[PDB]
């Protein structure tokens, strides 16, 4: 993701890195099955 | 009894009614997907995201 490097080598070797990651995810799932059934009777809808 | 049974016969010997049943399945799929990957890489001064 994100990195910042600062390095000295000649006088001293000092490597200083900052590594940062930010993740945002939004997921919406809307599923609607509609079934017409007779009164007092079982009915089913299946998808899969 | 013969005549009554004959009448019942007349009622029973009735053509069975056929019906044409048409059930149709409709499937619609609409998909829009966009992905953007933005990249900034330099190893010259070690700055790369």
């Amino acid at each position: 993701s994100g990195i910042g490097i600062g390095f000295i080598t000649d006088n001293i070797i000092l490597d200083l890195q900052l590594s940062a990651m930010e993740k945002t995810g939004n997921g919406e799932i809307v599923s609607q099955p509609k079934v017409v059934t007779s009164d007092k009777e079982t009915a089913k809808i299946l998808k899969g | 009894r013969l005549d009554e049974l004959r009448r019942i016969v007349s009622q029973l010997d009735i053509p069975v009614r056929q019906v044409m049943i048409e059930a149709r399945i409709v499937e619609a799929n609409v998909g829009y997907d966009k992905s953007l990957g933005v990249r900034w890489g330099g190893a010259y001064h070690k700055g790369n995201w």
